[PDB]
C-alpha cells in the first residue's frame, strides 16, 4: 500500500461485486443502486494479466546435459559435476525468489494506485459540488436525481448546471447567522 | 448514515471471505483476493512417448545394446530420442569394463542412433566369429554380435596389419576390445604368444595396449575380462589394425551424429501422453514457469528451485469485513 | 502509468515542444503563448541519465578461459565444458531481460510521477483562485495579463493580492440568487 | 473554449511523431519518445593490435612454434597478449601427437612467452642432432628446433644419466617427445635396443613412457610417430633424465610464467584500430553493457546475452496527438 | 522522492525530534508545541526492518566444495574450476549490487510515500476549515486552542463544530467590499 | 507567521546533521538518516573448534596421516569435521607420490574417518613387515603404519594369489602401493624378479600397475619412490590380490561414509569460539548477507561478493536543516 487507496481511508472491501473489481455506491431520494466502473477495472487486468503473459511463453529447450545422479565415488571431476549442478539451482532459487516477491509488491501498488486515481479522477469532475468524507465517499449537495449519478459514472458531469445550487448548500448556511 | 437530502457516493474494492496467503518484498504473510502457483510439485507419474521418441532400455543398458548382447538383441538398429535406461538392468554376456565408461556412454547417447554396417576386415590366418560358453543365445555359445573374438588357429596367430578408408562423409565409430586372460596357460591356449600387443591408429590419434595378464575374481564362470575401447575416423582419414594378438576385432562402425538426444536413468512406466518435457518421477505440465520435480530434465522443461512453493498474487490485498 | 499524468487525465502529448520536457500553455486576452519549465525537466534528465551511467563502464576484464568451440567430441569433461558456458548465458539472459524490463517501467513511472507533482505544485502555488477542469488545465478567475503566468512559470505568485477578486468569479455567481 | 474575462491555463509534456518500441514488465509492447540499444550486434570486421600485443599465429599452430616448425620459424623468441592462430593452419614437419594436446596448448597459452635458453644437456656416446626428411628447412633435411633425436653412434646406444638442477626463480618448461617407431627393424637400426624405456623424474612428480612399437598410416611420407610430454621445474628442484633409449630429448626451457595472455581462434584480419575487446568476429565497441556478437571473448568485453535486442527506455510514453 | 512529500515542498528537516519519525508544529495563542504521530512512523518501521528480517536468516549450508585454490599448475581440469567458481563471484556481485539498489530505492520512495499520505490524511480530516501554503504547512481558521490542536493529532475532529466560524475567516475578507 | 487570530500547523520529518553515505538505482551518491553494512569485510583472525568437530593438521598432511607417518602418528583413528591442514607439513618418511593426489585427497576429506581394522591378509614364503631407513620412529628404522613392504625371503618371491571378501555394510577402501626399484640391483635384491607386475582386481572395477624401474633423483636418502594407488569394495564384491612381487601390500580397509566433512588450507591460530562458518582467514560472524573475506567457506556462510561495501537504507532521505 504505497498510495493509500487500500486499507487506508477505505475501512472494508465490497464482496458484493461481480461485474468488476472497483464501483460506486449511492442512494437517492428515488431509491438505492450499484453499479462498477469498467474503464478503471480493465486497466489494472492489462497490467495484472499482462506480468502473466510475460512470466509463461520462455524459450529454455535444453536436451543433452551433465549426469546430475552418481551410483559411484570417483573423486575430483565427480565433485565439479555436483558443484556445477548445485550452483545453477541456488542461482535460479534466488532468481525466482528475487522475482515473485518484486512482482507481488508491484501489482499490489498497482491495483493501490489504480483506485486512488479513480477517487481523484471522479473529484475532479464534481469540482466543488461535493466533497469527501476521508472515507471514500462524497456529498454531491445537488439534488441528484438517478440520471445524474450514473452521468457521474460514465464520465459525463456538467458541473455549471448545478453550480449555483451546490454552493447554497455548501456555504450558505443557516442564512449566514 | 443518509438523509432526505443531497447525497452520498462512496467507492469500494471486492473481496472474498477466504483469500490466499502470498509473500511480498516486504512483507511475510499478506493476503490476497486471488493467487496462482508458478512452480509445479507434481508429475503424472508416466513417461510419456510424443513427441520425442522414446526407446526403452528393456533389461540392459545402452552399452550393452551397443555390443550385441542378447538381452537386448532387439535393439538391432534402433533409433531414440531419449533412451530411458531402468536400473533393473543386468549384464547377462561375457564380463567386460570400459576405461572411459562416463565418456563412452555420453557419446553414444549424444548421438542417440545405433546404425550398424559391417564391414568385412582381412583377417588371415586366424580364427573369426569367435564364441564363448558365457553367452548362450538359444541355449548356444555365442559373443557379442557387434564383437569378433580371433583366436589363433592350427595353434599360430600371424601378426595382421590391416586398414580401413573412410569414404563416408560422417564421422565412423569403430568400436574394438583387448582380451586380458586369467592364466599365463590361458594366453597361450587362444593366441599362442608370451605376451600380446595391439595398435589402433589413425592419421591423426593413435592408441596403443598392452594386455595385463592376471587372475580375477569369478562372475558368470569368467575369471577374465575384456576392456573395451573405441575410436573415431573422420572422412577423409583411414583406420589401421596392427593387432599382434589379443584382439576383440571390431565388425563394423556406427553411424555417429549430433542431435537432440540423451540418455536418462528412471523408473517410470511408459505411457501415451503427450509432453514436452521428461523427468525420472515422469513427465510434467509444461505450463508453469518453475517446477522442483526433479534437477534432471530432458526437453523444454521448465527451472529447477529448492522452493517448494511460490505463490505470486494476481488480485490486490483482501481486507475483509466484520469482525 | 502509475500515477496517472501521462496518458490519464492529460489526453494527448505536444509535438509542438522542442525547449523542454514538462511546460505550459496559456491564453489570455493579449494573446496565446507556451513556455517550458526548465526546473521539471532537470530532474527527470539526471534521474533518467543516471540510469545511463550505471550500466555503461562496468569492469569485467577475463583473458584466460576455458575453450568454447570443439573440433572433437571427447566426452564426460567436454560436456562439463559446454555446460559451465551455457548455464553462464543462461543466467545472463534472465539478468539482461530483468533488469531491462525494471529500468523501464521504473523510467516510466518516474516521468508519469514527474508531471503529476508539477501539477499538485502548481495547484497549491494558486490556492483558491482557480480550479481544475480534469484535463489538467486550470482555469484561472484572475483578471491577469500576460504578468501573471510568468510569475507562476518560475515559481513565485502572491494569490493574496488577486484573492478577494477570484471570490466573487468563483462563488458570488448571478449575485448568489 | 476561450473566452475574453477569465484565463486559461494547461499542463504538458512533449512527444515526437514517430517513437521507439520498447519493452517493461507490465507490456511487452509499448511507446517511448527515446530508446536506446543495450546489446552490442555488430563487429568492425578486423581485429585491433592496441593495447594489447597480439601475435599472428600465421600458417603455423602454437605447439608448433613450441617445438620449432620451420613454417613457424619467424616466432624466434616472441611474447604476445592474445595468440590468434588461424584455421589454415597445417602442420609441415615430422608427424607427432600429445596425450595432452588441451592441457599443453591452454598451459603455455597463458604464459604467452617463447622465450627459450639452450642448455648444454650431457649426452655421451651418442649421435646428437638428429636430422628427419619429412622436415626441410632451406632444402636440407632437419628437425624441431627446440627437440634433438637422440640416435645411437656406431650402432651402439649406451644407456644415459643425466641431471640438471634448478638455480632460476621460476618454473622451468622442459618439452622432451618419445620415438614409437614403426616397425622392428626401425627400432633396432636407429636405437640399438629391442626394446626401450624412459624416465623422466623430478624430486616431487616422475613420468615413465614405454615406446609402443607400432606401423602407423603414413603422413608426410614417414609411417611412425613422436609423442611429446613436458615437465615442471620449480625452483629448488632438479631434473633428471634417464633414458635408455627412444628420447626425443629437450634442448632447454621455456620461461613460464603467468600474465593476462591467452589464446583464440579467428579469422579476421589484423587492423590498427584501438579496441578493449578481441572477439574471433572481430574487435567491438566497449560502449554497451551487453552484447551477443560471440561468446568468446578476451579483454574487458561486455557480457553475452541470447537476445540480439534490447531497448532501453530514456524518454516518457510517447502519446501522439490527432488520429 | 518519487511522491514529492521529502524534498518537495517541505523545505528542510527536523532535527529536534527523538520520539518518532513525522510529527507536527502548531502555534496558538496560548503557546507554542510539538508532538510526533505514532502511528504513522510504525507504518513505516514495520515496513523497514521488515527487508531486515527478509534479509538476515537465509540457510544455505555448504561443507564440501570443489578446490579453490592451487599450489601448481595443471591444464584443462584446473582452468574449468577456475572458471566455474569465478562465474558464481561474478553472478552474485551482480545479484548483490541490483538488490541493494532496488531496496535503497524502494526504501526512499516508501517514506516519500509514507509522509505524503500523512499530508493527504490530515487534509481530509480539516475539509474546508483550512488551506495549505503548498509548503506542508495549514491555517486553521477555527480558534483553535491547545485541546482542538491534538485532537486533529489522535483523529478525532468534527469540522461542522467550527464550520460556520472557518468560513467567516476565509471568504467573508473585509466583508465582501 | 504568526497571529493573533488564526491557527498554524505545519508537518515535518526527522534529520541528523552527519549521515551515510549510499548507492540506490538513481543515484551513485545520496545520504540517508541511518544505513547498515551488508558485508562482512574483517574476521575474528583465528579459527575456533565449535560447534563443528576440528582437527588440526599438526605438522604433516591427511595423506600423511593416511599412510602412518610417525609426524602424525597422533591421528591413530580420528574422526573429524574439518581437517585444517598447515601450510608448513613436511613430509618426514619414505618418499611417495599418488598419481591421482587430488581425487584421493577430496574423497578422504569427505568420509572425514580415519577409522582402521586392520585384516590378517594371507601372505606365504615372504618377508612381512618391510622396514625402510628412511623413516626413524623411535631412532629405529620403519615403515608406513598402513602399509606393508612385501620383500622375498630366502632370495625366493612366490606369486601372490588372496582374496578379502567383504561382510559389512560399507565401502572398504584398501589403499596399497607399488614400489618402484631405483636400479635393476635393487630390483633383484628385494623382490629377486626380473620384472614384476601388479593386479588388484573386484568383480566391477580392474587395475593392473607394471612397475617402473628407474633412477629418481634423490630425497631423504633415497632414489627410489613408492606410488600409492587406492580401490573401493563395496559391500558385495571381494578384491583379489595377484602379483608376483613389487607390492606395497595394504593392511586393513579405511572405512568410509558420506557426511558434512571436507579439508581446509589455513594457518590460523585455532581457538575455543562458536561460529557457524569457518573461513581459511579465521571465523567470520553469520549475520551479515554477504561476505568478501575468503572465497573458500565452510559452514552456513554467506555469499562471497567483489564488493567491498554495500550499504543498505534503513531509514528515510536526509534533508538537513540550514546552510
Ligand atoms: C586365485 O584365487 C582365486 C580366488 O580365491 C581362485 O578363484 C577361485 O577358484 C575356485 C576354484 O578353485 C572357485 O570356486 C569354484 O567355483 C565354481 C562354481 O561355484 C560357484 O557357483 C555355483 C553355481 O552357481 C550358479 O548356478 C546356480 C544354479 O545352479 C545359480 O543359482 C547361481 O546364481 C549361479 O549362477 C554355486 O552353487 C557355488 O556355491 C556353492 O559353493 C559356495 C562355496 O563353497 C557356497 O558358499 C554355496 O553355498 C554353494 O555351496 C559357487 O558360488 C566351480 O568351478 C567349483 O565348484 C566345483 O569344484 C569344487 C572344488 O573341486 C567342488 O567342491 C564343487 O562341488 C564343484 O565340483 C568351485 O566352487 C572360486 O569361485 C574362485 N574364487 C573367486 C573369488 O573367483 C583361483 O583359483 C586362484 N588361483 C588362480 C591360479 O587364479
Ligand atoms: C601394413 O599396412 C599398411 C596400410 O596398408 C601399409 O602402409 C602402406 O604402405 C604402402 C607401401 O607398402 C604405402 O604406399 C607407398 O607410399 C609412398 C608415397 O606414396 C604417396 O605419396 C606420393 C607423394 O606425395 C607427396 O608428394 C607430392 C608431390 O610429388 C605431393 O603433391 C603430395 O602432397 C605429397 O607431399 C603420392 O604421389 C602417392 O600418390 C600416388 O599413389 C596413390 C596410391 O596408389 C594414388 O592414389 C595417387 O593417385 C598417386 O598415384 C602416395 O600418396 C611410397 O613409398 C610408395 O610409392 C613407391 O612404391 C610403390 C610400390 O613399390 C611404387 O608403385 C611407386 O611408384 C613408388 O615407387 C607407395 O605408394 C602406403 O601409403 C601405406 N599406407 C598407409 C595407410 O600407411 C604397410 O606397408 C603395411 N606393412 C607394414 C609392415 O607396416
Ligand atoms: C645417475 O645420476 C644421478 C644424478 O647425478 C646420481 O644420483 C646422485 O648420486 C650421488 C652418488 O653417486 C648422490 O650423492 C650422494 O648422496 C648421499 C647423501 O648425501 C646427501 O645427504 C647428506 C646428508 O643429509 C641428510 O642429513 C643431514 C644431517 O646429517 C641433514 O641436515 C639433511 O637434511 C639430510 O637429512 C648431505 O650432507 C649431503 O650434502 C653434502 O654433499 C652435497 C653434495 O656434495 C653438498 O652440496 C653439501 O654441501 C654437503 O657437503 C647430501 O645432500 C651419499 O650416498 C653420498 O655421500 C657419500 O658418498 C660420497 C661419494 O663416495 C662421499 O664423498 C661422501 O663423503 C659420502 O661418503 C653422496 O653425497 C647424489 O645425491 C645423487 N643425486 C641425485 C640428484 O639423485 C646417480 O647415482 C647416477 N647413477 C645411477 C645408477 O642412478
Ligand atoms: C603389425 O603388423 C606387422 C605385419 O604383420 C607385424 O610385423 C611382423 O612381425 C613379426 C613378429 O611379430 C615378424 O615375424 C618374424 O620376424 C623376424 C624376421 O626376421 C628378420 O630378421 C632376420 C635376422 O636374421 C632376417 O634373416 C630376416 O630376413 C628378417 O629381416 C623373425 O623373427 C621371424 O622369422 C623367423 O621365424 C619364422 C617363423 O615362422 C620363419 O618363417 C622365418 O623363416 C624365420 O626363421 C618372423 O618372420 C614379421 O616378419 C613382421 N612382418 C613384417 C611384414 O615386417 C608387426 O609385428 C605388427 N605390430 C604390432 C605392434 O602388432
Ligand atoms: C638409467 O641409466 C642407468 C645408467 O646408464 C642405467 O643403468 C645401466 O643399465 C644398463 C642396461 O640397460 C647396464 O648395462 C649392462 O648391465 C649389466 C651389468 O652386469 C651386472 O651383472 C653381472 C652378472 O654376472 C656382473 O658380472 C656385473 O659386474 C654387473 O653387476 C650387464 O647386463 C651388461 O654388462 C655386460 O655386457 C656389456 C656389453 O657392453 C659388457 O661390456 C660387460 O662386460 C658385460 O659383459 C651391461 O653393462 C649398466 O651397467 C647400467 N649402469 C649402471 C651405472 O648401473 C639404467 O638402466 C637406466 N634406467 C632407465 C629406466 O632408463
Ligand atoms: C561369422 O560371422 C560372419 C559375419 O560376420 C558370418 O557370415 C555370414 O555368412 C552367411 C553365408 O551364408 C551369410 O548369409 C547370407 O547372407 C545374405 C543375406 O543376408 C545372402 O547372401 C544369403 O541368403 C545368406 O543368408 C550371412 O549374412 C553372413 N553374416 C553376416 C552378419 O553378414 C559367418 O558365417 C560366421 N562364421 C564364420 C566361421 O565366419
Ligand atoms: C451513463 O449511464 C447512465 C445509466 O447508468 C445513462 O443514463 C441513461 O441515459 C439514457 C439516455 O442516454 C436515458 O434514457 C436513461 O433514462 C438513463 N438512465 C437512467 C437510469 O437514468 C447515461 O446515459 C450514461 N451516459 C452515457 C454517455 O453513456
Ligand atoms: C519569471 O519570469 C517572468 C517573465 O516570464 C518575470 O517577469 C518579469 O519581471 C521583471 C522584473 O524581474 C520585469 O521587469 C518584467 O517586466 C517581467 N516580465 C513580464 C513579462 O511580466 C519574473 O520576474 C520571473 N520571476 C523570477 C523569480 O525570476
Ligand atoms: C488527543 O490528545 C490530546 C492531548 O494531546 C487529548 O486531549 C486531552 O483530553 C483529556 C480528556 O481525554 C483532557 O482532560 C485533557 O485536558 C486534554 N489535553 C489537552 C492538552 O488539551 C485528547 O483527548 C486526545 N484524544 C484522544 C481521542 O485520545
Ligand atoms: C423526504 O422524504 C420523502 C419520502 O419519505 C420524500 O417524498 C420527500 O420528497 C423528501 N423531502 C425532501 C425535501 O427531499
Ligand atoms: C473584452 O475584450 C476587449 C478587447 O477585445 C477588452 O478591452 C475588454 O476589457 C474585454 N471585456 C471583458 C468583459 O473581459
Ligand atoms: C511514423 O509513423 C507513421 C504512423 O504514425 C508511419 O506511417 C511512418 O512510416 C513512420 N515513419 C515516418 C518516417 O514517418
Amino acid at each position: 500500500g504505497i498510495f493509500g487507496a487500500i486499507a487506508g481511508f477505505i475501512e472494508n472491501g465490497w464482496e458484493g461485486m461481480v461485474d468488476g473489481w472497483y464501483g460506486f455506491r449511492h442512494q437517492n431520494s428515488e431509491g438505492r443502486g450499484q453499479a462498477a466502473d469498467l474503464k478503471s477495472t480493465q486497466a489494472a487486468i492489462d497490467q495484472i494479466s499482462g506480468k502473466l503473459n510475460r512470466l509463461i511463453g520462455k524459450t529454455n529447450e535444453k536436451f543433452h546435459q551433465i549426469e546430475k545422479e552418481f551410483s559411484e565415488v570417483e573423486g575430483r571431476v565427480q565433485d565439479l559435476e555436483k558443484y556445477v549442478e548445485d550452483t545453477k539451482i541456488d542461482l535460479w532459487s534466488y532468481n525466482a525468489e528475487l522475482l515473485v516477491a518484486l512482482e507481488n509488491q508491484h501489482t499490489i501498488d498497482l491495483t493501490d494506485s489504480e483506485m486512488n486515481k479513480l477517487f481523484e479522477k471522479t473529484k475532479k469532475q464534481l469540482r466543488e459540488n461535493a466533497e469527501d468524507m476521508g472515507n471514500g465517499c462524497f456529498k454531491i449537495y445537488h439534488k441528484c436525481d438517478n440520471a445524474c449519478i450514473g452521468s457521474i459514472r460514465n464520465e459525463t458531469y456538467d458541473h455549471n448546471v448545478y453550480r449555483d445550487e451546490a454552493l447554497n448548500n455548501r456555504f450558505q448556511i443557516k442564512g449566514v447567522e | 448514515g443518509n438523509d432526505n437530502s443531497t447525497a452520498t457516493l462512496c467507492l469500494g474494492h471486492h473481496a472474498v471471505p477466504n483469500g490466499t496467503i502470498v509473500k511480498t518484498i516486504t512483507n511475510d504473510r499478506i493476503e490476497v483476493t486471488n493467487a496462482t502457483e508458478l512452480v509445479q510439485n507434481s508429475s503424472i507419474g508416466k513417461i510419456c512417448n510424443s513427441p520425442h521418441q522414446i526407446l526403452d532400455g528393456g533389461n540392459c543398458t545402452l552399452i550393452d545394446a551397443l555390443l550385441g548382447d542378447p538381452q537386448c538383441d532387439g535393439f538391432q538398429n534402433k533409433e531414440w530420442d531419449l533412451f530411458v535406461e531402468r536400473s533393473r538392468a543386468n549384464s547377462s554376456c561375457y564380463p567386460y569394463d570400459v576405461p572411459d565408461y562416463a565418456s563412452l556412454r555420453s557419446l553414444v547417447a549424444s548421438s542417440g542412433t545405433l546404425e550398424f554396417k559391417d564391414e568385412s576386415f582381412n583377417w588371415t590366418g586366424v580364427k573369426q566369429n569367435g564364441t564363448s560358453s558365457a553367452c548362450k543365445r538359444g541355449s548356444s555359445n555365442s559373443f557379442f554380435s557387434r564383437l569378433n573374438w580371433l583366436t589363433s588357429l592350427n595353434n599360430i596367430y600371424p601378426a595382421q596389419n590391416v586398414t580401413m578408408p573412410n569414404k563416408e562423409q560422417f564421422d565412423k565409430l569403430y568400436i574394438w576390445g583387448v582380451h586380458h586372460p586369467a592364466t599365463d596357460k590361458n594366453q597361450f591356449s587362444l593366441f599362442a604368444q608370451s605376451s600380446g600387443r595391439i595398435t589402433v591408429s589413425t592419421k591423426r590419434s593413435q592408441q596403443a595396449v598392452i594386455p595385463n595378464i592376471g587372475s580375477r575374481p569369478r562372475v558368470r564362470d569368467i575369471p577374465s575380462r575384456i576392456s573395451i575401447y573405441w575410436t573415431i575416423v573422420k572422412p577423409g582419414d583411414i583406420l589401421l589394425i596392427n593387432s599382434t594378438g589379443n584382439l576383440i576385432a571390431p565388425r563394423g562402425y556406427f553411424k555417429i551424429r549430433s542431435g537432440k538426444s540423451s540418455i536418462m536413468r528412471s523408473d517410470a512406466p511408459i505411457g501415451e501422453c503427450k509432453s514436452e518435457c521428461i523427468t525420472p518421477n515422469g513427465s510434467i505440465p509444461n505450463d508453469k514457469p518453475f517446477q522442483n520435480v526433479n534437477r534432471i530434465t530432458y526437453g523444454a522443461c521448465p527451472r529447477y528451485v529448492k522452493q517448494s512453493t511460490l505463490k505470486l498474487a494476481t488480485g490486490m490485498r483482501n481486507v475483509p469485513e466484520k469482525q
